[PDB]
């Protein structure tokens, strides 16, 4: 996995490789790893899968419910608290790193959460298998202030990065641009790799090719 | 792995699978595990094959080159005593084998299993790999040494035929050989056990077999 | 990770370093290890992030609790009524280099009449991580001011042990390569500027010396009526030798 | 109060190999890696041993250039002192004692050696880092063989389908090949980048390039 | 050795239009323990050959006088220049300690990077070789070297070897080489290739907690090779969100 | 190891055990009876394992059955026992598990005659044919070979006998006696056989 | 993983033009080579658009079934209507992470139709597959689990054609199937091929290997 | 254990403290840790008892071997022809308290003819560590005067790495309490009384922090014609606050 985000101004981009590992296995080629938690908040996951997928819709919900309750906008502070002492609670057994962005009265906010329950306020961050290589690109070209254009561009070299160095990411680049009043999730946003050869023709097997022992027909009503 | 031999009125037979695998993935299909030593005598392998076929190679070059020497042929218990004393000073180093030696010799027909602990047992009738149990149990259930050499084949190739059925590890094709006085035929050269399946168990075809 | 305490004539000032790694990947190259407790009270985090970060959150929920248990009713102090400046950007200067670093704010509790007790919050702190200590794992320097006592440092200590320092404290990794210095250059009723320029070298030549050690440097001044905090960014030491 | 050291290590790769009437293909993936990281995105893993014989390894790369620069050593000795060429039937035997010589420390390098007799028929042998098999028509080693092995008996033996087709021409078996490690680089994440194929037929040896995945 | 105590941090070498450029910062560690910060990573073994190493320093001392001895022993047989050994030579050399020593399962706790020039056809340094004085220490333009005519390669633990264009060792191989590879080019003029290497020394300064900002770079080229007066490299931290004091952050939360 | 064996055909169920009571290198009895748990409706449950959870677990399940049988004044068909004693196992494994395989025979009208095998990890589903142990290896060939559809019940027995020469003659332990059930004609029949 | 490898079995699931596909290996083993029957089905009715093919250990399988049932059918009474595929698939995933630190050893598949109205009906096929903790992934061409995982990931990236016919799926996915086991030792003994169509459903058992 | 040798303008000096303790009892209360090679040739020990006192007595061995080989044939030096004091009695006074504390030799190799050098001891001692560090485990300081290089300090590391210090070497758990102050005092070409008061401050502090080192302190001064030794007993560590 390769997941990344910054803060660009009066946004933050987030962005992810698409690519599920089972050992040396892909067993998702497309698997989506940005989440919405709320309109201005999203996160991106990092570790294992099945806790990243039930901690990110239990967050979701809950800042909804907390959202319907208070009647006013959602708060990354609050999608932090709740997701640190979760994970603190399991003592770093729910493996979930997670750079979570969102736009609130304070302005634009990035965090990384670590799987033990820290969190760290950050200009950028990466996480994931890929972090390394992703952070080496966004170490050398980040800078304040930088335009969502320019923000987009630097996410998705960072990606990128991190999909042709670590042999755990690959698939395409997904982006997610949330502001104060609006959120644009791309998927896919690059689509780096194809398969690069393919036959003349499919193999179409002849009609009766495979010999059956018995054959039941039910008609569904 | 299922190998088989025992002693009938006509000689000896042989049988064997043609499975390899490596943990639960099939590597091959068509290997030969009954390999010939010398003119009259067959090995039949079970276990790690790298180490029976080299080891077998080895007692192969000893017996070459004892019967330059001595203008005779080796015997069927010289061959196993070599083999065994051989796999003996290896052990504790993990070696895995189980060869049923059978062969023709100046005392008869003579078939001995040896295991790579250094093992070394004359018999009449011996079986050896994953399979050995359900090979044993087919061929004592109608084991006979009047048999002749068609009922004795048929035999081998049903005790094999529920070998690979029952084991995983074992499948492919069956071969049956037969040694005699003279040398050694090839009954059954390889026969795929899915026709021996759908022509004993399922010959009707008309649904799934429920074992 | 660098964390120290010094008690100079005036008040108490914090510094640490910035540097969270795991092993010897930097996770965070400029963390916040210094985080304020209430107005006048401060703490300085060692070890565990997660275990000290956890820890702080509840303690200042506990301290919010205890500071509004500690009001009083009606109106009080009708008739009653309550320096060298450190020059940040010299220190910061470098020839080869809308940047803040600098704070400066006063307290709202001018007579300290809620404000909780700096030993009452190291204790409770203390208390939970003694019930704890057979998971929890971190070190804290609680500095701070209060009308009783005045400026205060306590140490909590792994395995949940506390210890009030009337000189100074230091806790990390990097606090053993500096432990000599320090107490050699230590005096009593040291100025302003002497302590600032004390603990800036204290945490310079820690993170010279300690691979865990690094980052910008975080200074925090508690006196009796406000709070400074001052951020440093000219780590290198130049040795003339 | 120190860890032990393991003296193993995979560096991934895939090694298929696809016998014909009178041709024999090797193809194999150029990436090295050391766990989630590459190495480099070229190390070819096919050694040339005589004008009518191959090898391609997968495994640890120091024990794979070791075997093959040894193999190499022991069929120019063996060129010097016997004034011919050894076949690849006697590089198989030879390659047997070397792998066996080191039986209880053995290389790990699972080979495949790829080759045309006197009577130009193509043979292959499987290698599992200590002994040897004769494969009829295809085989395949490395970290994509589960992937590869099932789609070469399909397209092959074809041994479920009643319906079966038997026109095998060398075009149509390198496209078959190719197929082949395309599909292993979709699953895999030790295969990818480049491969190389050797085709060895009547006219020598050939090497050609296909471009994989990069993720 | 079972383990390392003193260690290096990550080497970087590059090819360039002159010839190889090879970095490493001063500094071996005893653990966190920043003891050694003036430390030599980088050795001559010849006119024509470099070697640089990541993790235990005491295994590159060995590796170091075993070189050293094999460079005078070919020394002493050489009668013309193209007797000298190349850096292929010594690689090849250096990758059978190492496969030989994984075999006895008694390794050399390090990574090594053998770097140089492959020809002879570019200078007579090779005709009178001097030991003990270097003449370098008359300045002439550099040759402009073939990239064929290069050589770097890379060693590891295991005895795995090869050779590229330019190599990493330690955390390099991860930060430095993310941005080689996306940014190295042919033919690249020494301000070129320093800058890139810089931009790597730097990020690996801020990501890596075993690195330092005092670098040593060692050219080799038709002049020979060079070492470079080591500097201080300037990193300057490239976000004013990291200085923002913390008490202009919102005093309830986990804002740390 | 205690050998069970199961043979399911058209008009019977024949289960077949070892009747030996082990405790460590002595034989207490050879003719244990502390296998076979019969259960009023034409349902058997042959168990073997540990003496102690072959109890246990036996007079459980049998007590259970019989109680839901009188409350219900009828019944348990053979499908439910079977899968009752299946989910009772699954729930104890993983809390404090019974180390016991189960052949279920048993004989209802809807269904007919069925037996089903089950394993100490709760693996369970119907068979024609089954084994546990050691034996098993031994038996379970010769049971697919003479099995077909149409047997007898003694053709079945016939079967029985072979497999009981069998465990006599290559079987490390020579298991001698043994205790058969035999489910046809709606009535249930003891046996006791010595090879 | 060895919990897996002790049973054994593999179920897949492909998608064609307006129609679905759900295979399954018929084996059940023990001791990971021990076949004890050649019956045991892992593909599981839900309701008359929702399939799951279950793997793994044969309890677990068992047991998971029996929860799957039980709330599918509450859900379906109360609300008196057929559930839908999204719903039982979040609700699959929910249920196996609820027992996430001490797991159901399966690997299950959900195979169905996505059921769209506008008068007529659109049925759009639907594929997911999960690990045993419910991380789920959503597919339009197939679906792989079992312990032939890679082999039949293998065959269906070769093999895997869009928009066939309900004839060209059976025979692609029995294909698949068919060589995916060949090659795996404790998978097979007999396959099990639903083809799923909006008016009809195909049930088909195929002549496959028993060794 | 706490060793440290520094280089100053015209010589180098060694000091350690002199306790061995297996644990955290004091085995040996006052032991010798700085040893004699040559008349010119000192080294410091720091690690392993044991294996310190053997290696040591090896290369004492080696280095007499090497010595002996280094003698040419015939007469030289025909024609040719070849200072502050301590106040080591006021350094040890104390109020509250036949002694023996100071010593003075002089080379009897005048020129260095024969005299081993202080890279080739260290070096033999390295290759020695280094073909056993999988047992050997010792640290060790080599401090001496030879005709080429003047006064040097080599650091031999556990692993059997070896380095040369052009300015100081410190060695032993009770450095790391010095490492920064020693760092901040130490200047180029210091004369004799500022690096002896350098020194025994540096084993003070180390002392006073170190539970692991402490007795006395002992101090070799080796400079080109001869060789001092000190013993200051003075140890304890006074603080004004
Ligand atoms: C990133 C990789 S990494 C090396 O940095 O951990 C990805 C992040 C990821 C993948 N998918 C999502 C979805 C949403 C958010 C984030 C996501 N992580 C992984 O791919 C996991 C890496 C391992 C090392 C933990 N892989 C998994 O969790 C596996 C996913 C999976 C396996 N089979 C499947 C079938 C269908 C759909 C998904 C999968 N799962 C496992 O490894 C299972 N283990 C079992 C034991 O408990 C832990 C999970
Ligand atoms: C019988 C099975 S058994 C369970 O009774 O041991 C067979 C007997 C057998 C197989 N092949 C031959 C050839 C000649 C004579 C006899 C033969 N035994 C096996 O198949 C082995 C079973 C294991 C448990 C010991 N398997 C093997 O030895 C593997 C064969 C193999 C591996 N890759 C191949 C590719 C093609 C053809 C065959 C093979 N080899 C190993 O498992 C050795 N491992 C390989 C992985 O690295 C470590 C060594």
């Amino acid at each position: 996995t390769t997941i990344c985000g910054l803060v660009c101004q009066n946004a933050v981009i987030l962005g992810a490789d698409t690519r599920a590992t089972e050992g040396p296995i892909v067993a998702d080629k497309n698997c989506s790893k940005l989440h919405y938690i709320s309109k201005n908040i999203w996160c991106a996951g990092a570790g294992v899968a099945g806790d990243l997928e039930h901690t990110t819709l239990w967050l979701q919900h809950n800042v909804e419910l907390h959202r319907l309750n208070t009647n006013t906008q959602p708060r990354v502070s609050m999608c932090v608290s709740r997701l640190t002492q979760e994970l603190f609670k399991y003592q770093g057994y729910k493996v979930c790193a997670i750079v979570l962005g969102g736009v609130d009265v304070n302005g634009p906010q990035l965090y990384g959460i670590h799987p033990h329950g820290s969190s760290c306020l950050l200009p950028f961050t990466a996480l994931g298998s890929g972090s390394l290589n992703a952070m080496a690109v966004l170490e050398a070209k980040y800078r304040d202030n930088m335009t969502i254009e320019e923000g987009k561009n630097l996410v998705c070299e960072a990606i990128c990065a991190g999909i042709f160095n670590d042999l755990g990411s690959g698939g395409n680049v997904d982006i997610c641009v949330i502001t104060k009043d609006s959120y644009q999730h791309i998927r896919p946003y690059k689509e780096p790799n194809m398969r690069l050869y393919h036959l003349p023709h499919p193999t179409i097997y002849p009609k009766g090719t495979t010999p059956i022992l018995s054959e039941k027909i039910e008609y569904i009503k | 792995t299922t190998t088989l031999a025992f002693k009938f009125k006509d000689g000896i037979i042989v049988a064997v699978d043609s499975r390899a695998s490596m943990g639960s993935f099939i590597s091959s299909q068509n290997v030969e595990k009954i390999i010939e030593i010398n003119k009259n005598i067959l090995g039949t392998m079970a276990g790690g094959a790298a180490d029976c076929l080299y080891w077998e190679k080895y007692l192969g070059k000893i017996i070459k080159i004892y019967e330059l020497r001595n203008n005779e042929k080796i015997s069927v218990r010289a061959a196993s005593t070599i083999l065994s004393n051989i796999l003996y000073q290896y052990k504790g180093y993990g070696l895995c084998c189980g060869i049923i030696l059978s062969g023709y010799d100046h005392t008869g027909f003579n078939m001995f299993y040896v295991d790579d602990s250094g093992k070394k047992v004359e018999g009449n009738l011996f079986s050896c790999g994953s399979g050995s149990t359900y090979a044993y149990s087919i061929l004592d259930s109608a084991y006979d040494y009047n048999l002749n050499l068609d009922q004795a084949v048929e035999l081998a190739r049903n005790a094999i035929y529920h070998a690979t059925f029952r084991d995983g590890g074992s499948g492919g094709k069956v071969r049956v050989f037969h040694i005699h006085k003279n040398g050694y035929d090839k009954i059954i050269e390889g026969e795929d056990v899915f026709d021996l399946h759908y022509h004993y168990t399922n010959p009707e075809q008309k649904d799934q077999y429920v074992m | 990770t660098t964390i120290i305490g010094i008690i100079y004539d005036n008040g108490v000032m914090l510094a640490c370093d910035s540097r969270t790694s795991s092993g010897t990947f930097i996770s965070n190259k400029c963390s916040r290890k210094i985080n304020r407790i209430n107005e006048n009270l401060y703490v300085c985090r060692s070890g565990a992030s997660a275990h000290s970060q956890k820890i702080i959150e509840i303690i200042k929920h506990y301290c919010v609790s205890m500071k509004n248990e500690n009001r009083k009713k009606g109106r009080f102090h009708e008739g009653e009524t309550i320096d060298e400046e450190i020059d940040i950007d010299s220190i910061n200067y470098l020839d080869y280099n809308n940047l803040v670093t600098k704070n400066k704010y006063f307290y709202e509790d001018k007579f300290n009449d809620y404000n909780p007790l700096v030993e009452n919050v190291a204790h409770i702190t203390k208390k939970i991580i003694y019930t704890n200590n057979n998971f929890l794992s971190c070190a804290l320097i609680f500095g701070g001011y209060d009308k009783i006592k005045k400026q205060q440092l306590y140490a909590v200590n792994l395995n949940g042990s506390i210890i009030e320092k009337h000189d100074f404290a230091v806790s990390g990794s990097g606090s053993i390569y500096i432990q000599s210095y320090l107490q050699d250059k230590y005096k009593k009723f040291m100025t302003k500027k002497e302590c600032f320029n004390l603990i800036l070298n204290c945490v310079k030549y820690a993170m010279h010396n300690d691979n865990s050690s690094g980052g910008l440097i975080r200074i925090v001044n508690i006196t009796k009526s406000f709070v400074e905090e001052f951020t440093v960014v000219n780590t290198q030491m130049n040795f003339q030798y | 109060g120190f860890k032990r050291w393991y003296p193993y290590i995979d560096n991934g790769g895939t090694v298929i190999g696809l016998t014909g009437k009178d041709y024999v293909i090797l193809a194999a993936d150029t990436r090295l890696s050391l766990s989630y990281s590459i190495y480099t995105r070229f190390c070819p893993k096919i050694s040339k041993l005589t004008d009518k014989c191959i090898i391609g390894s997968s495994g640890m790369q120091s024990d794979i250039k070791t075997l093959h620069s040894l193999l190499q050593k022991k069929i120019q000795l063996f060129v010097l002192e016997h004034s011919h060429y050894p076949d690849i039937h006697v590089i198989d035997r030879l390659l047997c004692v070397i792998l066996y010589s080191r039986r209880f420390f053995p290389y790990y390098a699972f080979n495949i050696l790829a080759g045309v007799d006197e009577n130009n028929k193509g043979v292959l042998y499987n290698y599992d880092s200590v002994g040897s098999y004769c494969e009829a028509t295809h085989s395949c080693v490395g970290s994509g063989s589960q992937l590869i092995l099932p789609i070469l008996d399909n397209r092959v033996e074809q041994k479920n389908q009643l319906i079966k087709n038997t026109n095998f021409n060398l075009g149509d078996d390198i496209n078959f090949v190719k197929d082949a490690i395309t599909s292993a680089t979709e699953r895999d994440i030790y295969t990818g980048d480049k491969t190389l194929i050797y085709v060895i037929d009547k006219m020598g040896i050939n090497v050609n390039t296909l471009d994989l995945k990069q993720d | 050795t079972l383990g390392p105590v003193v260690t290096g941090t990550s080497v970087i070498a590059i090819k360039y239009k002159h010839g190889i450029m090879i970095a490493a910062d001063r500094k071996a560690s005893y653990g966190s323990y920043a003891k050694f910060q003036n430390v030599e990573r980088i050795f001559k073994i010849n006119n024509k050959t470099v070697m640089g190493f990541s993790g235990e320093l005491a295994d590159a001392q060995y590796l170091h006088e075993l070189l050293t001895r094999k460079n005078i022993n070919n020394l002493s047989e050489k009668k013309r220049k193209e007797d000298m050994y190349t850096p292929q030579h010594y690689h090849s050399y250096v990758s059978r300690v190492f496969y030989v020593r994984k075999n006895r399962i008694d390794p050399l706790f390090n990574n090594i990077i053998i770097a140089g020039i492959n020809s002879q056809k570019y200078d007579n340094n090779d005709d009178n070789v001097l030991l003990y004085t270097n003449k370098n220490n008359n300045n002439e333009e550099y040759k402009e070297i073939h990239k064929d005519d290069l050589y770097i390669g890379f060693v590891d633990m295991h005895g795995t070897n090869f050779c590229d264009d330019y190599i990493t060792t330690g955390y390099a191989r991860y930060f430095a080489l993310t941005l080689l590879r996306d940014h190295y080019k042919d033919n690249m003029t020494e301000e070129e290739a320093r800058i890139l290497i810089n931009e790597c020394l730097r990020i690996l300064y801020f990501r890596d907690a075993t690195s330092s900002n005092f670098i040593q770079i060692v050219k080799v080229t038709s002049k020979g090779v060079e070492y470079e007066e080591p500097y201080i490299l300037p990193c300057v931290l490239n976000s004013a969100d990291y200085v923002y004091p913390s008490t202009l952050l919102p005093p309830a939360g986990c804002m740390w | 190891m205690d050998t069970l064996i199961g043979l399911r055909g058209n008009n019977f169920v024949v289960l077949a055990a070892d009747t030996y009571s082990i405790n460590s290198i002595i034989k207490l009895k050879n003719d244990d009876n502390t296998k076979f748990y019969d259960i009023h409706g034409n349902k058997c449950l042959l168990l073997g394992g540990s003496i102690g959870d072959r109890l246990q677990f036996g007079e459980f399940i049998r007590k259970n059955v019989h109680l839901y049988q009188y409350q219900n004044n009828t019944d348990m068909f053979v499908k439910s026992f079977a899968f009752f004693t299946r989910k009772n196992l699954a729930y104890y494994l993983r809390r404090n598990p019974f180390e016991v395989n189960c052949l279920i025979a048993g004989y209802d009208k809807k269904d007919g005659y069925q037996l089903y095998w089950c394993d100490y990890l709760s693996n369970m589903d119907s068979v024609n044919k089954g084994a546990h142990g050691y034996g098993a290896y031994l038996v379970s060939a010769i049971l697919d070979k003479y099995y077909h559809e149409n047997l007898t019940v003694d053709e079945a027995l016939d079967i029985f006998k072979l497999c009981f020469e069998e465990l006599k003659k290559r079987f490390l332990l020579t298991q001698i006696n043994y205790e058969l059930r035999i489910m046809y004609d709606n009535k249930v029949e003891t046996q006791y056989v010595t090879v | 993983g060895s919990i897996y490898n002790y049973n054994g079995g593999c179920v897949l699931g492909m998608s064609g033009s307006n129609c679905v596909a759900i295979a399954c290996d018929l084996r059940l083993g023990a001791n990971t080579f021990t076949t004890v029957s050649t019956k045991f089905s892992k593909i599981f009715k839900m309701n008359n658009n929702v399939y799951v093919g279950l793997s793994g250990l044969a309890t677990d399988i068992q047991t998971l079934y029996e929860i799957l049932r039980y709330r599918v059918n509450l859900y379906e009474v109360r609300q008196d209507a057929e559930m839908d595929v999204e719903c039982f698939a979040n609700m699959l995933s929910s249920i196996l992470y609820s027992n996430r630190f001490s797991p159901y050893f399966v690997n299950p598949i959900v195979v169905g139709f996505k059921l769209k109205h506008y008068k007529k009906v659109n049925y759009e096929p639907y594929l997911t597959a999960y690990d045993l903790i419910g991380a789920k992934c959503e597919t339009r061409d197939f679906v792989v689990n079992g312990v032939t995982s890679e082999q039949l990931f293998g065959m269906c990236e070769s093999l895997y054609v869009k928009d066939q016919d309900e004839n060209g799926l059976f025979e692609t996915i029995s294909q698949c199937l068919l060589s995916a086991l060949d090659r795996d030792c404790i998978s097979g003994w007999g396959a099990e091929v639903l083809v799923l169509t909006p008016e009809k459903i195909i049930k088909k058992k195929l002549k496959a290997r028993m060794d």
